[PDB]
């Protein structure tokens, strides 16, 4: 309305370049921002398909500690996981040994580690102290004990 | 002979250290052959003059070897007469006479008696090339750029290297004196040329000639067969070309190296 | 922008706010990258709540760990392997500071990083994988390996019958690592590239000021003293657009470069939590072959892993049913 | 902080706001001693300049061209300079000036621009496109005129080809207008190229001769020649100033240079675009111009929700020197009440102002850099700058035959937050 | 061939900026596109391994 | 750039170099993408010696 048409374009084109290049920056900035979300979106799908849809053997992938279950929860522009983890506590330290020699032959624990409370030797699972009497079905023989 | 590495100067009057700056200016290409124009200049009997005209293909790299003062000056201009201004240069005994004033014909030293250098070792009766003209452009007399180092027991060759170039009318002289012993023409190595003289005179320069005073002949042979030969040479003339040279300076600021950018694909 | 775009000139700075918030965005975008780099080091290294120390006596069942444990003799408490890594990554500088370009030091110092690395090494060696699931539990190293052999498909009786031979194999194999990095010039190619790209990016940014961008000269003070005020800005604004767009291009190029690093930074944290903090059943994730256990090593602008793998050899073929 | 962040309640954390820049103490102008008045003012006193066929070039030598003296003589007519500003022609230095004597038709005095290609350009004189220079003129109709017609203004009407810029010759030839050898004099099919205006003093300004002085110059590497009687000043070697060395406008700390210029070399440059070194016009001294010491400033705050005390961080400065020793109005940001502050704690990222470093480590909240964090708590609440604590120290007794097996557990439920999709947008 | 030299760059520089910025936009768009491919390329490498 | 931006015109090419190194960056940036595509195939397929 103020400035004449034949020469207004040299001010309009100066304004349109800054206005357009400002819009160009926003479009570009969204592309990187969307790419970062895609990395998180695929990670959530990866966590959903393993932590929720099953039990994951990966350490520190579905929460701190041994992972048991997971519960997805709907959230605005995202998802919230409730990782249920197994964490040991109330530990005690015992005296151990790699094998047991009975008749000159070495005995190795099929599962767990050999543990002695001071007098009698026991074999128990790794993540819970459940001592058991060392019988022949709890161990196997491989060569002499020398 | 082949201009292997010589023909490099300081492109701009700006200091910089440990920089790999590029340059678009005019340069003599690497590994390009240059002409000798070996002149006997006998000064015997009728006429002994063998300094032809040079086309001055966009600047000239002019190298020369002598004992003290064999080379005298240079002449520019197209008409080679008083019709147009001639950029005549005289390397005086203790001065320089760089005059542009017109000359009808540059004079020459007298072709003396056949007894040319029996015992006449005195120095007088020079060319006096300055032909008087009513119309003259002012001269730029200054300190003489011919400094000689006294070498003894041989093994000395004070090579004088110059570059003359015209850009947008401005006419520039870059110079250097290198007192290194050479076993062959255009010896290996590297030596950058410093800018010495500027000239704000604009006129067509399509011809070129060299001034040499050899009234006393001092070990100047001759030949009568053009080609790529070898032997003693008085001077060398090369033609500068538009190039894209790249330069490498030093911590102290001296230009340690240069590389062409249109000669070898590895160089590219 | 007030320094890089304009040479601290009140005439140019007025034209800069004339363009709006193109510089508040760039400062904010770079600030997000700066806090991101300090965050990236947190997941890779700060995986342990406590800092562990190895015992004075270091008989690790015949296994030798002198190359990866820190040596108190050096003022820089770093392992011999880490010392070689730091020397082979070569990190002018002063010219960038005078044009508004700055480098901020990382939140975690290289000496503090080696303390996380030492803490991770102590937990893996003495406590095994248990220090990543809860309280660290004492377990001898010869029997730690026996339950890592049990995790790949060989019974624990294999290790004890060849404990001395395996320790010699491990001691000799780890000694080849120090010489392997020395022999190969491109061993730390990935790390040397990270510091090379940053140096070249800043070097290009500084060299872009020479672009006259359609103006009389690149020096901004030249126009202000040579060219009159009421018409100089049409050359200043022509110069400011090329100068600003060149700055904007660098910021964008860093965003993709930072995004690629975040992909690698999360991968290193992923590898740290499985290869180092435990034993991974994934094939070719923690090195070639059956993976046993891993070692983190601090490095400039990155991390170096020492995957200890189990590789069969000396095979014979039989008849089966 | 709350200004740049554009709110009233800032959150706890560090924020980059502005930069700390010292300001120059005084102004220095250094010019070559020589100031001999320039003889091109005598061109204004002259009456007859030239006939435009072999135009000369009056090169102004090493002198001082008080341009205001030329502007004090008589008003100018064209004054159209499409180059350097023809107002501040005093405080910048010219390597050489090449004004030439010239005079042309008053209908063509306004055609001095290098776009009017024709008789004035293709045959008389052509100005290149990439050219800098000024044009000045004044009245010359009554001073030199002829009733019958000024024949002395003869020029080169036609020549062999287009007259290239910066070429000076006389077209001593006869135009070939037909099948006629023009080596010999002829009038038919062979015309002599020449034209004379024949000016008269009793007509309008469109047909009156105007004397034109085409100022031609260029800014060169050469030492300054003609830049006025302006006062040379003193020299400083430790204080930042606004130097005007040979017209090179700039500012920064000027100091003695140990860099070895060659006996001819004049201007020094780094691997950069600014002039690092410079040669003094007097006493041939070599200076080492460097920008004044500066650094960015960031403010560490615990949030307006909690308190109001703040701690500023001057990034990358050995602050025992520069910001502590600030004179009155040394910096434009000011707020100089923190010249010494409460306490100073040097850090690899610059020192901290307003916080006291404590010898007890803690898990930190506000990062600063180089392993140093900041927090707001008791020593009675203040801001401390303790080194960040890497974590609680612990040791486990590794032994040859000691195993630790847990006897209990704890089913702990943690949480994990992950973005999935950002809000969709579309523009037009 | 139509417009004079000493102000042809007035239109050439206006044309070169848009021409260059379009080329710069394509280069940037490839960088994100290549980054997404690299994310998929590493995923295929993981699945292969 | 010498071909896409300018139609092998020595007048346009002089203006292109006058803009600095907006074109060394694009050539380098696209070269980095070209190496990546040849590298991306290496991890996916070249897993067996
Ligand atoms: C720059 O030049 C100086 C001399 O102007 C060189 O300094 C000399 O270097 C030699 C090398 O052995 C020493 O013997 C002299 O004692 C030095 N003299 C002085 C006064 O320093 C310097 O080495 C040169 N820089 C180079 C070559 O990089
Ligand atoms: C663990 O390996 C290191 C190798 O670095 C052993 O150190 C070597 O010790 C021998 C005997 O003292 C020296 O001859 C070598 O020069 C040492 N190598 C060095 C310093 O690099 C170290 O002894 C080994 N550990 C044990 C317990 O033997
Ligand atoms: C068994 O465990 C107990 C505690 O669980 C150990 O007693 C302390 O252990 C901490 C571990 O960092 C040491 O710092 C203390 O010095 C120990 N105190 C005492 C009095 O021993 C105990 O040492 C462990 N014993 C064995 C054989 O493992
Ligand atoms: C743990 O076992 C080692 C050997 O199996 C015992 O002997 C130590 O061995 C190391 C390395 O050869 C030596 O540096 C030590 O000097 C040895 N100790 C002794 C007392 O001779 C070691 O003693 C055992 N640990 C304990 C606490 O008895
Ligand atoms: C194992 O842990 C559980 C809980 O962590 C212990 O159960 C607690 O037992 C005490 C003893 O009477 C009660 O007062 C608490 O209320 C119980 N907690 C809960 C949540 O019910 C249990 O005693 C622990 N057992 C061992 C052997 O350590
Ligand atoms: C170890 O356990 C056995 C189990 O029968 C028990 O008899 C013995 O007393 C225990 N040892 C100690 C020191 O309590
Ligand atoms: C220089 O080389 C060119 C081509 O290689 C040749 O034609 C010319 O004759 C040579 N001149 C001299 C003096 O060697
Ligand atoms: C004069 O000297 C030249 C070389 O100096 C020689 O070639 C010539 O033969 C001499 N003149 C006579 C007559 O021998
Ligand atoms: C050359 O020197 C002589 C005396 O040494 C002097 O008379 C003469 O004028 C000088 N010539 C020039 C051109 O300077
Ligand atoms: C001239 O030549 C004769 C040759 O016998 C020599 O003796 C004499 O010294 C010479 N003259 C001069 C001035 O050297
Ligand atoms: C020399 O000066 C006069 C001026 O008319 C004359 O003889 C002649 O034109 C001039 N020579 C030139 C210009 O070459
Ligand atoms: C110089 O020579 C060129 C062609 O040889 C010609 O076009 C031009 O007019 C000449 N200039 C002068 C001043 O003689
Ligand atoms: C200019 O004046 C300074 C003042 O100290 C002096 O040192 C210098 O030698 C003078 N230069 C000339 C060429 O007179
Ligand atoms: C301070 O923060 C708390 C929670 O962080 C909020 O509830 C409270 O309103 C805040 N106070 C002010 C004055 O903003
Ligand atoms: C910092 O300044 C102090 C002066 O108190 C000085 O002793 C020290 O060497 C300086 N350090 C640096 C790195 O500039
Ligand atoms: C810190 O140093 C001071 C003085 O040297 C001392 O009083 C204090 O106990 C130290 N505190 C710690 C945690 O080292």
């Amino acid at each position: 309305s103020r400035l004449d048409p034949p020469e207004a374009e040299v001010q309009i084109d100066r304004l349109i370049t800054g206005r357009l290049q400002s819009l160009q920056t926003y479009v570009t900035q969204q592309l990187i921002r969307a790419a970062e979300i895609r990395a998180s979106a695929n990670l959530a799908a990866t966590k959903m398909s393993e932590c929720v849809l099953g039990q994951s053997k990966r350490v520190d992938f579905c929460g701190k500690g041994y992972h048991l279950m997971s519960f997805p929860q709907s959230a605005p522009h995202g998802v919230v996981f409730l990782h249920v983890t197994y964490v040991p506590a109330q530990e005690k330290n015992f005296t151990t040994a790699p094998a047991i020699c009975h008749d000159g032959k070495a005995h190795f624990p099929r599962e767990g580690v050999f543990v002695s409370n001071g007098t009698h030797w026991f074999v128990t699972q790794r993540n819970f102290y459940e001592p058991q009497i060392i019988t022949t079905d709890n161990t196997f023989v491989s060569g002499n004990c020398d | 002979t082949n201009s292997f590495t010589r023909g490099v100067y300081y492109p701009d009057k700006v200091f910089r250290s440990s920089v790999l700056h590029s340059t678009q200016d005019l340069f003599l290409p690497f590994f390009s052959n240059v002409t000798w124009f070996h002149a006997i200049s006998g000064t015997n009997g009728t006429k002994r003059f063998d300094n032809p005209v040079l086309p001055f293909n966009d600047g000239v790299y002019f190298a020369s070897t002598e004992k003290s003062n064999i080379i005298r000056g240079w002449i520019f201009g197209t008409t080679l007469d008083s019709k147009t201004q001639s950029l005549l240069i005289v390397n005086n005994a203790t001065n320089v006479v760089i005059k542009v004033c017109e000359f009808q014909f540059c004079n020459d030293p007298f072709l003396d008696v056949y007894y040319h250098k029996n015992n006449k070792s005195w120095m007088e009766s020079e060319f006096r090339v300055y032909s008087s003209a009513n119309n003259c452009t002012f001269e730029y007399v200054s300190q003489p750029f011919l400094m000689d180092l006294e070498g003894k027991q041989g093994n000395f060759k004070n090579l004088r290297e110059f570059v003359f170039k015209n850009i947008d009318g401005y006419f520039k002289i870059y110079s250097k004196h290198t007192p290194i012993n050479l076993g062959r023409d255009l010896p290996q190595g590297f030596s950058a040329l410093e800018p010495l003289v500027d000239l704000p005179i604009g006129i067509n320069i399509t011809r070129f000639q060299t001034l040499l005073a050899l009234h006393r002949s001092y070990l100047t042979p001759g030949d009568s067969s053009s080609g790529w030969t070898a032997g003693a040479a008085a001077y060398y003339v090369g033609y500068l070309q538009p190039r894209t040279f790249l330069l490498k300076y030093n911590e102290n600021g001296t230009i340690t190296d240069a590389v062409d950018c249109a000669l070898d694909p590895l160089s590219e | 922008c007030t320094m890089y775009i304009c040479g601290d000139s009140t005439e140019c700075s007025n034209l800069l706010l004339q363009y709006g918030s193109f510089c508040t965005q760039l400062k904010r975008a770079l600030t997000g990258i700066a806090v991101e780099q300090d965050k990236n080091t947190q997941e890779v290294f700060a995986q342990v709540k406590q800092i562990y120390k190895t015992p004075p006596i270091k008989y690790f069942g015949g296994f030798n760990f002198s190359q990866i444990l820190p040596d108190p003799s050096k003022p820089s408490k770093r392992s011999p392997i880490e010392d070689l890594l730091f020397n082979k990554v070569t990190l002018l500088i002063c010219a960038q500071k005078f044009n508004g370009l700055t480098v901020l030091p990382p939140l975690l110092t290289d000496e503090m990083i080696a303390q996380y690395t030492s803490a991770l090494l102590a937990g893996t060696i003495t406590s095994g994988w248990t220090f990543g699931a809860g309280p660290a539990l004492q377990i001898p190293f010869p029997m730690q390996m026996a339950y890592r052999f049990n995790g790949i498909g060989v019974t624990q009786n294999v290790l004890y019958e060849n404990q001395k031979l395996i320790a010699n194999q491990f001691n000799s194999a780890i000694g080849k690592i120090q010489d392997s990095l020395s022999s190969t010039p491109s061993a730390l190619g990935k790390l040397q590239d990270v510091v090379n790209h940053n140096a070249q990016a800043l070097n290009t940014l500084v060299k872009q000021l020479s672009s006259k961008f359609g103006a009389i000269s690149s020096v901004l003070n030249d126009i202000l003293s040579r060219l009159d005020p009421p018409e100089a800005e049409v050359q200043i604004d022509r110069l400011i657009t090329g100068r600003l767009q060149s700055l904007q291009t660098y910021v964008t190029q860093q965003l993709i470069r930072a995004a690629e690093i975040r992909a690698s930074a999360n991968l290193a944290a992923t590898k740290m939590s499985e290869c180092v903090l435990g034993q991974s059943k994934r094939v070719d994730f923690c090195g070639k072959g059956y993976h046993l256990m891993s070692f983190p090593q601090s490095a400039p602008h990155g991390v170096v892993f020492l995957h200890v793998t189990y590789v069969p050899a000396q095979e014979k073929n039989f008849t089966t049913a | 902080t709350k200004c740049t962040l554009k709110s009233f309640t800032v959150e706890k954390g560090i924020y980059q706001t502005s930069n700390f820049r010292v300001q120059p103490t005084e102004s220095i102008v250094r010019f070559p001693n020589i100031t001999n008045l320039c003889p091109f003012d005598e061109v204004f006193n002259a009456t007859r300049f030239a006939s435009v066929y072999a135009w000369n070039r009056k090169r102004i030598s090493n002198c001082v061209a008080d341009y205001s003296v030329l502007y004090n003589f008589a008003p100018f007519f064209a004054f159209k300079c499409y180059g350097v500003s023809p107002t501040k022609l005093n405080d910048l230095c010219f390597t050489n000036v090449y004004a030439d004597s010239f005079v042309i038709r008053g209908n063509e005095v306004s055609q001095i621009a290098p776009g009017q290609t024709g008789n004035i350009a293709d045959y008389n004189y052509k100005l290149p496109d990439d050219f800098t220079g000024c044009v000045i003129a004044w009245n010359s109709n009554k001073l030199d005129s002829k009733v019958g017609g000024n024949y002395n203004y003869r020029y080169r009407l036609f020549r062999k080809s287009n007259l290239k810029p910066f070429e000076r010759d006389i077209s001593t030839e006869i135009y070939q207008a037909g099948n006629k050898p023009c080596n010999g004099v002829a009038g038919v099919n062979c015309y002599f190229p020449l034209q004379s205006y024949g000016f008269r003093p009793t007509y309008g300004v469109g047909h009156q001769p105007y004397r034109v002085v085409v100022l031609s110059f260029e800014l060169l590497h050469a030492p300054a020649t003609v830049c006025g009687p302006k006062k040379s000043t003193n020299l400083v070697k430790n204080k930042c100033v606004n130097f005007n060395f040979n017209g090179l406008t700039g500012t920064g700390v000027l100091t003695e240079s140990n860099k070895k210029f060659l006996p001819f070399q004049q201007f020094g440059r780094d691997i950069a675009d600014t002039t690092d070194a410079v040669r003094d016009p007097q006493t041939l001294e070599i200076l080492d111009i460097t920008p004044c010491s500066f650094g960015g400033v960031s403010v560490i705050t615990p949030g307006t929700n909690t308190s109001n005390q703040v701690a500023v961080l001057y990034q990358g400065v050995n602050c025992t020197e520069v910001p502590v020793a600030i004179h009155a109005d040394q910096l434009t940001p000011t707020w100089r009440v923190y010249s010494t502050g409460s306490n100073v704690f040097q850090t690899r990222a610059g020192c901290l102002i307003g916080a006291e470093y404590v010898n007890s480590s803690y898990e930190c909240d506000i990062p600063i850099g180089a392993g140093i964090c900041a927090s707001y708590q008791t020593q009675s609440q203040s801001i401390i700058a303790y080194t960040m604590s890497l974590g609680a120290e612990n040791s486990v007794a590794y032994s040859n035959n000691s195993i630790a097996i847990p006897t209990n557990f704890t089913i702990s439920v943690t949480t994990e937050i992950l973005p999935v999709s950002m809000t969709k947008t579309s523009v037009d």
